[PDB]
C-alpha cells in the first residue's frame, strides 16, 4: 500500500470541489498538527472534551460543516461550538486568539491548509484508529 | 567508672551475644514496634479504605484471608501524604478504617532498617574489619525505600505504596507495569541482569569451589567434616578450579585471584539492584520506560504492530480495570 | 615462530566475518525511508 | 600458554593491519550492498514498506493451513497487484 | 591399540586456546547455528505471515523489539524441517512460515546438551568433581520446560516464547493474565531461589572482601594474593563473629557455605520448571475456591486476590485479539471490561 | 613521576586520584580544572538552549532547564512569563563559557606545571589536613564567599530589576521585592514545619518576600560563621567526635551534598513559586487538579449542578470534603488537595472551594490555564513520548520537572553511597586497618567466645 494521489484528494468545500495535496503538504500538515494541536488532539480525539473528535463523520455534522478544507481553515481562524452558536476563540487556539495562544502566531494561510489536509487524509489511512481512542491503539 | 561510661561500654561491647551499639539503640525499639504492629494487624485488623472511596479492602486472616491473600493495607487515598499517627485520629476505630497501621509499620521499619545498615558499619569498626558490608546492604535497603516511601512521594499518596502482603505485592507490580511500562525501562532490565546474574554467579562459585574440595574424608562421611572452623589452610584448590573453568571457556575468562573474584561476586548484584532501586525511584517521577507504540509505519501510513504494541494491549487491560471505581475523569494522571 | 592458521584462527573468523557483514547491512538500513 | 601467537602481538603488527584494512571494509560494504540492492528482502521474504498490505485492504495475510501454507503465502503475494 | 579412534582422541583433547573435545562435535555447530539463526532472523526476517508483526532491523525494529517469532498456530507442533512438507525445501517460504524458530530451539537444545557434556568431559580430564555440570541441569530444566514442554501441551509452537526482548515481556504478561502465574507456589519457590541466590552472591563476596588479611602494604588489596598460597586470604573466624552478632547465626563451615550457594539457585530454577510443566496443561494455581464462594455471595468482600483477577480479566480481553490473530476475535467496544472513566 | 604509579603511591590506576591526597598543588589544579568543566557546561548548555529556542513555544515544550533558571531571576521575560528579550540568555551563556577558559587555564597549570606541593612555596596557601586551625580557616573563607553569593540574589531582587513572581496580580510578572520578610519566627518557622502532606517543610515557601528575606538571614549567618571559623579552632568536644583527615572531610561533604540533592528533588517536584509553572510546566499535583477543574467547567457549561452531583462511590463526582472539612476536587485527585496555585486560588473561600465562585466567577483565562496544564502533566517515556505509558507516539514531551527530579535523585543516591564508602574508609584508615586484618594481632582472637 502507498500514499497515492487518490488518498491525498480531499473535499475543498461543501459544493463537492476536491483538491489534491502533495506528499509534502501532507507531511507538513502532520508536523504542524503535532506542533500546534496534538497535545489535545493526538490520534484524532480531544483530551479536554472527549465527546468531540476529529472523525470526518463528526466534522460533517458540525455547524457549519467542517468535513472539508474551507470549513477547517475557517475553524482555525474563528472556531465555534458544534452547533455554530458560540465563538470559542477565547478558549480554543485560533488566528483570532494568537495573542493568548502564541503558537498560532507563526502559522500562515498555507500552514492552515496543510493542517486541514492532514486531518482529512489521516482517517482514510488509519480508519477507526483515527478518533477511536485507546480501544484501537 | 561512672554510670554513663559503664552504659557506653555495655552498649558498644563486643561481648554481647547480639551487638547493640548506638545504631542499635534506635534499631531495637523501632523494629519491635513495627514487628508487633505488623503481626497484630496481619491477623486481626478490619478492612481498610485504601483508595479513599469508602470501599474497604480486607487484609487480615480473621476477615477472610489466607497467607497468600492477606496484607496490611496501605492507608487511605484521602490522607495522601499527610502524617497520620494514632493521636491524630478521633478513635482507634477511625485509625484502623483509614489504614493507620500501614504508616506506623513502614516509618518504624525504614528507620530500623537504616539503623541496621549503620549497625553493620559499627560492628565492623569494633572488630577491626574493613567497613563496606553495609554498602552491599544499601542495595536492598534502597529498594525498600523506593516502594514504601519514594514512589508514594512522587505519586502524592501512601495509598500507592506497596502493600504489606504477597498478593498485594503482585497488585503493585501489575499496576506499575500499566502506568510506567517498567519492563521496557533499562534500569529494571539492569536489575534483572543483577539478580539473574547474581543467581548464576552464586551457583557458579558454589559449584566450582565444591568441585575442587581437597579429599579429606571417606565416602561414608560428609565432605563438610573435611573443613574445620578456624583452620589456617584453604579447603579447596583454586588452581584446579581455575584450570577447569579456564578450559570450559578460555583461560583469560577465568579468575585466579580469589580477592578480585570475590569482589566481582559482591559488585555485580549490588550494582544491578541499585539500578532496579533507581528505576522505581525515577518512575516515581513518571520518567517511564521506552514507548515504541506505533513506531513502525508502512508506506501508506498503516500501523505495523511490533511486540511492543502487543505489550501495550496488555498494559491497557491493566490500566482500564485497576481501581475500577476510583476514576471520574479520563486521564489517570497519578 | 608461531603458526597462523589454528583452531583459534577459525573460531575467531566464523564469528568476526559475519559480524562485520551484518554491521554493514544494519548501517545501510538507517537510511531506508518508508 | 597454549602455543598460539598472543593477540596483542598480532593486532599491533603492521602485517595484520595491511591485511585487515582491506578485508574489514570489504565485508562492511558487502553487507551494505546486500541491503541497498534490495537482495535481503528477496532472500528472506520480508515485505518492503509498500508490500505489507494491498492498497485498500486492512487484513493481515495470516497463514491458516499447515500443508498448503506455501501456496497461501504465494496467493497473498499475487494479490499485491 | 593406537588406532584411528585413539589418534582422533589425542587431537580432540589437545591443550589449545579453545578446548574442543568429543563434546565439541555436538556443542560447536549447534551453538553456532542457534546463535547465527537468532542474529540472522532478528536482522532480516519478518513475522508478518505468522503473527501480523514486524520483527527485524530490516523492517525498522530496534534491539528491544526484534524477535525470531514462533510459527503460525496452524503449524501445530510441526518440526518445520526445511525439507519437510510445509516449506518443501524453499528457504524463503521456510523463513516466512517460522522455520527459524524450531531451528533455533532445536539446535539450542542440542547445544545445551553439548555444553553439559563439555563440563563433564573437561572435569574428567582435569581431575575435579563434576558439580558444575550438575548445577547446569537447572538452566536445562528451565529451557526444556518453557520452550518445549509448555508449547507441546498447548495447541502449537505459536504459544511458546518468541526469541526477543519485548517478545519475552509479552510472555510474562500473558502468563499473568491467563495463568495467574504469580500465584503459583512453584514460581514462588523459584523467585526465592533466584533472589536468595543473588543475596548469597552479594553477601559472600562482600564478607570476603571485608575480612581480608593484610598480606601486603598497598592500599589496593588485590595484589596481596597468590593463587598457590596455602593460607586462607580472609578470616573465617572474624566473619563468623560479625554475622553471629549482626544477624544471630553465621556460617562456620566453608564447605557447607559453598555447597549452599550451589543448592539455593539450582533448586529454585528446578521448582519453577515443575510449575511450568503444569501450565503446559493449563493446570494452574488460578483461584482460591473459598475466596470465590464468599465473594460471589457477599458483594462487600474484597481482597487483593479478587483485585488481581480483575486485572487479569482486563489483560485477557484487551490483548487477545491482537495477540491471537488466528482466532479472529471480534470484541465490540461494549463487551470490553472497563472501570469507570478509563 | 612523583607518586604516579602504584608502587610509589600504593594506589592502583583505578583509584589514581587518591594519589593526590598529600599533593596540595596538583590537588589545587584538579579542583580548578574541574570547576572550569562546571562553568564550561553552564555556558555551552545555555547557548545550545538559546540556539534551539522558539519564543512562541512554552519553555517546557522545548527541553529547557537553564533558560528557566535565568527567566526566574527576572531576565528576558515580561507579564505572564512571555519572553521579551533573549539577549540576557546570550550574555549569561557567553560569560560562563569565556570564564571556563580562565579556570581551565589555571587548572591545567597547577595540575602539570606548577608546584606539586604548596607547603614549601607558601605557608598561606599550604595546608595540612590534620591542622584543625588551618582547615577551619579555609572553611571560613568559603563560608564568606557563599554568604556573598546569597546576598547577590537579594541585590537582584531588591535593586536590579526584581524576580519573576508567578503570584503577581494580573497573571505573573517581574516584580521588585521591597519588603523582604525579616521576622525570624517566619524564616525559621519554615525549618520546624513537618515534611509531610499539607506542611511540606521548607519546600512550602510560597512567596518571594519569604524567599528574599531567608537569603538575607542565610547571607549574614554564613558571613558570621565564616569569621567565627577564621578566628577560632575546634573545641575539645568537637575534636573527640570527628575524624580529621582528607578522606574524612570529603565524606562529610558527600553526606551534605546527598541531603541537598534529595531536597532539590522535592523542591522542583512540588514547588511552583521558585520553579514557576510558566517556565517548568505544572507540577504533578497541579496537572491532576487541573483535570478535575477542566471537567467541572465542561460539565457545568452543559448544565450540571456540580455541587450536588453524586459520583459512583457516593463521594461527589466533582467536589467533596477533605478529612478536615475543606471543599476539594473529587476523584483520585483528592490526594492533591494541598495544591495551591495562582490560577486556582480565586475560587477559594474560607471553607475551601467556594460553590458560588465556581458557579459565577470562573474566567476564560483559568479554563485556558487548566486545559494547558492537564495536557502537559509531567508524564512521559524515556524516549520523550509525552503522556501515559499506553499513549501512542505523536507528542515529543517530557516535563522539565521530571528531568530535574529523576536526575537529582539518582545523583543524591550515589552521593549517599559515596558518603558511606568514604566515611567507612576514613574511620578504618585512621584506626589503621583499612588494608586488612593483621594476622598476628587479629582482634577477635583476643575476645571471649560468644557461647
Ligand atoms: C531431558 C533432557 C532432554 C534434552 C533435550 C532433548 C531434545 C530432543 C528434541 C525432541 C523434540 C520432540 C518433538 C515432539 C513433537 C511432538 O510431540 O508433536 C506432537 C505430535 C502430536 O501432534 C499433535 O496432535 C494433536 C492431536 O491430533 C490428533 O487429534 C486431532 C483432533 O482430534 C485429530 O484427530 C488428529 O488427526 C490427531 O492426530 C494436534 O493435531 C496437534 O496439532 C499436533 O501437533 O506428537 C508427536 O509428534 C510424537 C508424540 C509422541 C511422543 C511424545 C514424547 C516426547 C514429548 C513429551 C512431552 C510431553 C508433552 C505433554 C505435555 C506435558
Ligand atoms: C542527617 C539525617 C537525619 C535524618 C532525620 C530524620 C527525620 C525525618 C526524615 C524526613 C522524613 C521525610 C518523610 C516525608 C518526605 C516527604 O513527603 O517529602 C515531601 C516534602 C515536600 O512536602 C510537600 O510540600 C508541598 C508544599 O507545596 C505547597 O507550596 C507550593 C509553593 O509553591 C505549591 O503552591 C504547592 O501547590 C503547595 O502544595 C505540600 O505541602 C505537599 O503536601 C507536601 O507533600 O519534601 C520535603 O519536605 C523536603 C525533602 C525531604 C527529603 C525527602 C526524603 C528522601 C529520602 C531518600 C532516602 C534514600 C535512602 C537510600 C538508602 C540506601
Ligand atoms: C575532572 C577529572 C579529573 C581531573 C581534573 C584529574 C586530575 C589529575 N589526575 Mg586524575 N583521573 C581521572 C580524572 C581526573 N583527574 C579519571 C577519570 C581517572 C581514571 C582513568 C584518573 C586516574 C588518574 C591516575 C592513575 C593519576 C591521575 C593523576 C591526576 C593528576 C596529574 C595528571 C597528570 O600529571 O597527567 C599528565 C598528562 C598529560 C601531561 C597529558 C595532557 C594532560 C592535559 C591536562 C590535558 C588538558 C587538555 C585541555 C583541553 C587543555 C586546555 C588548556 C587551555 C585551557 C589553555 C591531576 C591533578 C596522577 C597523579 O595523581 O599524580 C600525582 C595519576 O597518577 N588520575
Ligand atoms: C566529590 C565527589 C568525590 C571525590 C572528590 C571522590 C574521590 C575519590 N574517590 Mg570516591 N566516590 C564518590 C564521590 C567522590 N569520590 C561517589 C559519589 C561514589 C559512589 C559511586 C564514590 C565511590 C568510590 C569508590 C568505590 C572508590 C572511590 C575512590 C576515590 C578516590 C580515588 C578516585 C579515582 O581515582 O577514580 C578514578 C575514576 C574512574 C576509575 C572512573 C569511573 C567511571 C565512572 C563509573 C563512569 C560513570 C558513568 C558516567 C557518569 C556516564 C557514562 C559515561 C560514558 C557514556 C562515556 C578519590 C579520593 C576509591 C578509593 O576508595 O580511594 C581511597 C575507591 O575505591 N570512590
Ligand atoms: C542535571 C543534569 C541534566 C538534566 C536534568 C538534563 C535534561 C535534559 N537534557 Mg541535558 N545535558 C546534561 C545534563 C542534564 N540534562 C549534560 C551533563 C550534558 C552534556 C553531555 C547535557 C547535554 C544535552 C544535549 C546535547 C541535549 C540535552 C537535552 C536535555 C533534555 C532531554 C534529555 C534526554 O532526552 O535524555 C536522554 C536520556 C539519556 C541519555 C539517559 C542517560 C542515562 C545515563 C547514561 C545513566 C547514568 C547513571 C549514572 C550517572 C551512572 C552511575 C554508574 C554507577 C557505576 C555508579 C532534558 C531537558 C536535549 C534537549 O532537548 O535540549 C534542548 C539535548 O539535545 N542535554
Ligand atoms: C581557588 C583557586 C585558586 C587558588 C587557591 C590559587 C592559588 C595560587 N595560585 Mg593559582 N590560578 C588560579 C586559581 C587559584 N590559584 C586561576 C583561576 C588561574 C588562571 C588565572 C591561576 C593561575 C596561576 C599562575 C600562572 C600562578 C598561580 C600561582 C598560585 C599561588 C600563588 C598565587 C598568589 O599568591 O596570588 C596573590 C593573590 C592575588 C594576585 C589576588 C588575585 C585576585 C583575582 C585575580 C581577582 C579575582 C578575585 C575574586 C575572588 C575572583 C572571583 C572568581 C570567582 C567568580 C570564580 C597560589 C598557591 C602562582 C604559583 O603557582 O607560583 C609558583 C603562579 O605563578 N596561579
Ligand atoms: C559548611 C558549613 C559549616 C561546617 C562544615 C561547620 C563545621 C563546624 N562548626 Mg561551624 N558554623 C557555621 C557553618 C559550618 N560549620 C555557620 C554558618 C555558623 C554560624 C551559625 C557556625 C557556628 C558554629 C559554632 C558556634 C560552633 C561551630 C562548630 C563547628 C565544628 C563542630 C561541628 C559540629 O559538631 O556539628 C554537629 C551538629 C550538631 C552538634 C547540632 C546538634 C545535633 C542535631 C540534633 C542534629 C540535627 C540534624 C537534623 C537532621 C537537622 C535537619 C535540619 C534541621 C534544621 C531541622 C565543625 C568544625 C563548633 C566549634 O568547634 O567551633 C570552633 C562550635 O561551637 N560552628
Ligand atoms: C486543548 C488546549 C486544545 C488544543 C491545543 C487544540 N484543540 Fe481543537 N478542540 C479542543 C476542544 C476542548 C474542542 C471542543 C470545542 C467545543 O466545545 O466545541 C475542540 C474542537 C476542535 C474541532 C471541532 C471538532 C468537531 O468534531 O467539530 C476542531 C476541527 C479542532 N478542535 C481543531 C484543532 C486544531 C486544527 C488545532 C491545532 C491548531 C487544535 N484543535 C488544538 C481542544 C484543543
Ligand atoms: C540461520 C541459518 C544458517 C546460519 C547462518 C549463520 C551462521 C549466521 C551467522 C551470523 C552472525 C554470526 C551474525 C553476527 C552479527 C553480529 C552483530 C549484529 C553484532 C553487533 C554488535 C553490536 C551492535 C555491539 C554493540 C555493543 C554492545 C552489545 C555492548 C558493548 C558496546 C557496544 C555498543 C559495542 C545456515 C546458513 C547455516 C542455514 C540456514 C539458516
Ligand atoms: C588536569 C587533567 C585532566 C583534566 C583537565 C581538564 C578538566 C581541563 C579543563 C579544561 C577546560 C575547562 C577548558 C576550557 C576551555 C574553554 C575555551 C577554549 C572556550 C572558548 C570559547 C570561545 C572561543 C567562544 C566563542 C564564541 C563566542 C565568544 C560567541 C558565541 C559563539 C562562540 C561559542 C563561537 C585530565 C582528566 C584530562 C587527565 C589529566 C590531568
Ligand atoms: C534561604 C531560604 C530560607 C531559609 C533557610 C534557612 C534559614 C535555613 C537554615 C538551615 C539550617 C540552620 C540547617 C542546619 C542543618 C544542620 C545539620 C544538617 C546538622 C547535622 C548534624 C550532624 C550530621 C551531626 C552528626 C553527629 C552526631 C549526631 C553525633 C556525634 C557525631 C556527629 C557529629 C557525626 C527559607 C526557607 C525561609 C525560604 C527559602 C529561602
Ligand atoms: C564408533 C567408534 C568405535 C571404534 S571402532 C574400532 O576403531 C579402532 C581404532 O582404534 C580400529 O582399530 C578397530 O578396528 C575398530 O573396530
Ligand atoms: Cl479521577
Amino acid at each position: 500500500a502507498e500514499l497515492t494521489p487518490e488518498v491525498l484528494t480531499v473535499p475543498l468545500n461543501s459544493e463537492g470541489k476536491t483538491i489534491t495535496l502533495t506528499e509534502k503538504q501532507y507531511l507538513e500538515g502532520k508536523r504542524l498538527f503535532q506542533y500546534a494541536c496534538a497535545s489535545c488532539h493526538v490520534g484524532g480525539i480531544t483530551k479536554t472534551n472527549p465527546s468531540l473528535d476529529l472523525r470526518t463523520e463528526t466534522l460533517a455534522l458540525a455547524t457549519p460543516p467542517r468535513d472539508n478544507i474551507e470549513g477547517l481553515v475557517d475553524y482555525m481562524k474563528n472556531p465555534t461550538t458544534y452547533d455554530g452558536e458560540q465563538e470559542i476563540a477565547e478558549v480554543h487556539p485560533s488566528l483570532r486568539s494568537a495573542d493568548i495562544f502564541p503558537k498560532m502566531r507563526n502559522l500562515t494561510e498555507k500552514d492552515l491548509v496543510a493542517i486541514a489536509g492532514h486531518i482529512l487524509v489521516e482517517p482514510k489511512i488509519l480508519g477507526d484508529k483515527w478518533g477511536g481512542g485507546k480501544v484501537y491503539y | 567508672a561512672n554510670l554513663w561510661e559503664r552504659f557506653c561500654n555495655w552498649v558498644t561491647s563486643t561481648d554481647n551475644r547480639l551487638y547493640v551499639g548506638w545504631f542499635g539503640v534506635i534499631m531495637i525499639p523501632t523494629l519491635l514496634a513495627a514487628t508487633i504492629c505488623f503481626v497484630i494487624a496481619f491477623i486481626a485488623a478490619p478492612p481498610v479504605d485504601i483508595d479513599g472511596i469508602r470501599e474497604p479492602v480486607s487484609g487480615s486472616l480473621l476477615y477472610g484471608n489466607n497467607i497468600i491473600t492477606g496484607a496490611v493495607v496501605p492507608s487511605s487515598n484521602a490522607i495522601g501524604l499527610h502524617f497520620y499517627p494514632i493521636w491524630e485520629a478521633a478513635s482507634l476505630d477511625e485509625w484502623l478504617y483509614n489504614g493507620g497501621p500501614y504508616q506506623l509499620i513502614i516509618f518504624h521499619f525504614l528507620l530500623g532498617a537504616s539503623c541496621y545498615m549503620g549497625r553493620q558499619w559499627e560492628l565492623s569498626y569494633r572488630l577491626g574489619m574493613r567497613p563496606w558490608i553495609c554498602v552491599a546492604y544499601s542495595a536492598p535497603l534502597a529498594s525498600a525505600f523506593a516502594v514504601f516511601l519514594i514512589y508514594p512521594i512522587g505519586q502524592g499518596s501512601f495509598s500507592d505504596g506497596m502493600p504489606l502482603g504477597i498478593s498485594g505485592t503482585f497488585n503493585f507490580m501489575i499496576v506499575f507495569q500499566a502506568e510506567h511500562n517498567i519492563l521496557m525501562h533499562p534500569f529494571h532490565q539492569l536489575g534483572v541482569a543483577g539478580v539473574f546474574g547474581g543467581a548464576l554467579f552464586c551457583a557458579m562459585h558454589g559449584s566450582l569451589v565444591t568441585s575442587s574440595l581437597i579429599r579429606e574424608t571417606t565416602e561414608t562421611e560428609s565432605a563438610n567434616y573435611g573443613y574445620k572452623f578456624g583452620q589456617e589452610e584453604e579447603t579447596y584448590n583454586i588452581v584446579a578450579a581455575h584450570g577447569y573453568f579456564g578450559r570450559l571457556i578460555f583461560q583469560y575468562a577465568s579468575f585466579n585471584n580469589s580477592r578480585s573474584l570475590h569482589f566481582f561476586l559482591a559488585a555485580w548484584p549490588v550494582v544491578g539492584v541499585w539500578f532496579a532501586a533507581l528505576g522505581i525511584s525515577t518512575m516515581a517521577f513518571n520518567l517511564n520506560g521506552f514507548n515504541f507504540n506505533h513506531s513502525v509505519i508502512d508506506a501508506k501510513g498503516n500501523v505495523i504492530n511490533t511486540w511492543a504494541d502487543i505489550i501495550n494491549r496488555a498494559n491497557l487491560g491493566m490500566e482500564v480495570m485497576h481501581e475500577r471505581n476510583a476514576h471520574n475523569f479520563p486521564l489517570d494522571l497519578a | 615462530s608461531y603458526p597462523i592458521f589454528t583452531v583459534r584462527w577459525v573460531a575467531v573468523h566464523t564469528l568476526a566475518v559475519p559480524t562485520i557483514f551484518f554491521l554493514g547491512a544494519i548501517a545501510a538500513m538507517q537510511f531506508i525511508q518508508r | 600458554t597454549t602455543g598460539e601467537r598472543p593477540f596483542s602481538d598480532i593486532i599491533t603488527s603492521v602485517r595484520y593491519w595491511v591485511i585487515h584494512s582491506i578485508t574489514i571494509p570489504a565485508l562492511f560494504i558487502a553487507g551494505w550492498l546486500f541491503v541497498s540492492t534490495g537482495l535481503a528482502y528477496d532472500v528472506f521474504g520480508t515485505p518492503r514498506p509498500d508490500s505489507y498490505y494491498a492498497q485498500e485492504q486492512r487484513s493481515i495475510p495470516l497463514v491458516t493451513d499447515r500443508f498448503e501454507a506455501k501456496q497461501q503465502v504465494e496467493t497473498f503475494l499475487e494479490q499485491l497487484k | 591399540e593406537r588406532g584411528w579412534f585413539d589418534i582422533l582422541d589425542d587431537w580432540l583433547k589437545r591443550d589449545r586456546f579453545v578446548f574442543v573435545g568429543w563434546s565439541g562435535i555436538l556443542l560447536f555447530p549447534c551453538a553456532y547455528l542457534a546463535l547465527g539463526g537468532w542474529l540472522t532472523g532478528t536482522t532480516f526476517v519478518t513475522s508478518w505471515y505468522t503473527h501480523g508483526l514486524a520483527s527485524s532491523y530490516l523492517e525498522g525494529c530496534n534491539f528491544l523489539t526484534v524477535a525470531v517469532s514462533t510459527p503460525a498456530n496452524s503449524m501445530g507442533h510441526s518440526l518445520l524441517l526445511l525439507w519437510g512438507p510445509e516449506a518443501q525445501g524453499d528457504f524463503t517460504r521456510w523463513c516466512q512460515l517460522g522455520g527459524l524458530w524450531t531451528f533455533i530451539a532445536l539446535h539450542g537444545a542440542f547445544g545445551l546438551i553439548g555444553f553439559m557434556l563439555r563440563q563433564f568431559e573437561i572435569a574428567r580430564l582435569v581431575g575435579v568433581r563434576p558439580y558444575n555440570a550438575i548445577a547446569f541441569s537447572a538452566p536445562i530444566a528451565v529451557f526444556v520446560s518453557v520452550f518445549l514442554i509448555y508449547p507441546l501441551g498447548q495447541s502449537s509452537w505459536f504459544f511458546a516464547p518468541s526469541f526477543g526482548v519485548a517478545a519475552i515481556f509479552r510472555f510474562l504478561l500473558f502468563f499473568q493474565g491467563f495463568h495467574n502465574w504469580t500465584l503459583n507456589p512453584f514460581h514462588m519457590m523459584g523467585v526465592a531461589g533466584v533472589l536468595g541466590g543473588a543475596l548469597l552472591c552479594a553477601i559472600h563476596g562482600a564478607t570476603v572482601e571485608n575480612t581480608l588479611f593484610q598480606d601486603g602494604e598497598g592500599a589496593s588489596t588485590f595484589r596481596a594474593f597468590n593463587p598457590t598460597q596455602a593460607e586462607e586470604t580472609y578470616s573465617m573466624v572474624t566473619a563468623n563473629r560479625f554475622w553471629s552478632q549482626i544477624f544471630g547465626i553465621a556460617f562456620s563451615n566453608k564447605r557447607w557455605l559453598h555447597f549452599f550457594m550451589l543448592f539455593v539457585p539450582v533448586t529454585g530454577l528446578w521448582m519453577s520448571a515443575i510449575g511450568v510443566v503444569g501450565l503446559a496443561l493449563n493446570l494452574r494455581s488460578y483461584d482460591f475456591i473459598s475466596q470465590e464462594i464468599r465473594a460471589a455471595e457477599d458483594p462487600e468482600f474484597e481482597t487483593f486476590y479478587t483485585k488481581n483477577l480483575l486485572l487479569n480479566e482486563g489483560i485477557r480481553a484487551w490483548m487477545a485479539p491482537q495477540d491471537q490473530p488466528h482466532e479472529n476475535f471480534v470484541f465490540p467496544e461494549e463487551v470490553l471490561p472497563r472501570g469507570n472513566a478509563l | 613521576a612523583t607518586n604516579r604509579d602504584q608502587e610509589s603511591s600504593g594506589f592502583a590506576w583505578w583509584a589514581g586520584n587518591a594519589r593526590l591526597i598529600n599533593l596540595s598543588g596538583k590537588l589545587l589544579g584538579a579542583h580548578v580544572a574541574h570547576a572550569g568543566l562546571i562553568v564550561f557546561w553552564a555556558g555551552a548548555m545555555t547557548l545550545f538552549e538559546l540556539a534551539h529556542f522558539i519564543p512562541e513555544k512554552p519553555m517546557y515544550e522545548q527541553g529547557l532547564i537553564l533558560i528557566p533558571h535565568i527567566a526566574t531571576l527576572g531576565w528576558g521575560v515580561g507579564p505572564g512569563g512571555e519572553v521579551v528579550d533573549t539577549f540576557p540568555f546570550f550574555v549569561v551563556g557567553v560569560v560562563h563559557l569565556i570564564s571556563s577558559a580562565v579556570l581551565g587555564f589555571g587548572g591545567v597549570y597547577h595540575a602539570i606545571r606548577g608546584p606539586e606541593t604548596l607547603e614549601e612555596y607558601s605557608s598561606f596557601f599550604g595546608y595540612d589536613w590534620k591542622d584543625k586551625n588551618k582547615m577551619t580557616t579555609i572553611l571560613g573563607f568559603h563560608l564568606i564567599v557563599l554568604g556573598i553569593g546569597a546576598l547577590l540574589l537579594v541585590a537582584k531582587a531588591m535593586f536590579f530589576g526584581g524576580l519573576y513572581d508567578t503570584w503577581a496580580p494580573g497573571g505573573g510578572d517581574v516584580r521588585v521585592i521591597t519588603n523582604p520578610t525579616l521576622d525570624p519566627r517566619v524564616i525559621f518557622g519554615y525549618l520546624l514545619k513537618s515534611p509531610f502532606g499539607g506542611e511540606g517543610w521548607i519546600v512550602s515557601v510560597n512567596n518571594l518576600e519569604d524567599v528574599v528575606g531567608g537569603h538575607i538571614w542565610i547571607g549574614l549567618i554564613c558571613i558570621a560563621g565564616g569569621i567565627w571559623h577564621i578566628l577560632t579552632t575546634p573545641f575539645g568536644w568537637a575534636r573527640r567526635a570527628f575524624i580529621w583527615s582528607g578522606e574524612a572531610y570529603l565524606s562529610y561533604s558527600l553526606g551534605a551534598l546527598s541531603m541537598m540533592g534529595f531536597i532539590a528533588t522535592c523542591f522542583v517536584w512540588f514547588n511552583n513559586t521558585v520553579y514557576p509553572s510558566e517556565f517548568y510546566g505544572p507540577t504533578g499535583p497541579e496537572a491532576s487538579q487541573a483535570q478535575a477543574m477542566t471537567f467541572l467547567i465542561r460539565d457545568q457549561k452543559l448544565g450540571a449542578n456540580v455541587g450536588s452531583a453524586q459520583g459512583p462511590t457516593g463521594l461527589g463526582k466533582y467536589l467533596m470534603r477533605s478529612p478536615t472539612g475543606e471543599i476539594i476536587f473529587g476523584g483520585e485527585t483528592m490526594r492533591f488537595w494541598d495544591f495551591r496555585g495562582p490560577w486556582l486560588e480565586p475560587l477559594r473561600g474560607p471553607n475551601g472551594l467556594d460553590l458560588n465562585k465556581i458557579k459565577n466567577d470562573i474566567q476564560p483565562w483559568q479554563e485556558r490555564r487548566a486545559a494547558e496544564y492537564m495536557t502537559h502533566a509531567p508524564l512521559g517515556s524515556l524516549n520523550s513520548v509525552g503522556g501515559v505509558a499506553t499513549e501512542i507516539n505523536s507528542v515529543n514531551f517530557v516535563s522539565p520537572r521530571s528531568w530535574l527530579a529523576t536526575s537529582h535523585f539518582v545523583l543524591a543516591f550515589f552521593f549517599l553511597v559515596g558518603h558511606l564508602w568514604h566515611a567507612g574508609r576514613a574511620r578504618a584508615a585512621a584506626a589503621g586497618f583499612e588494608k586488612g586484618i593483621d594476622r598476628e594481632s587479629e582482634p577477635v582472637l583476643s575476645m571471649p567466645s560468644l557461647d
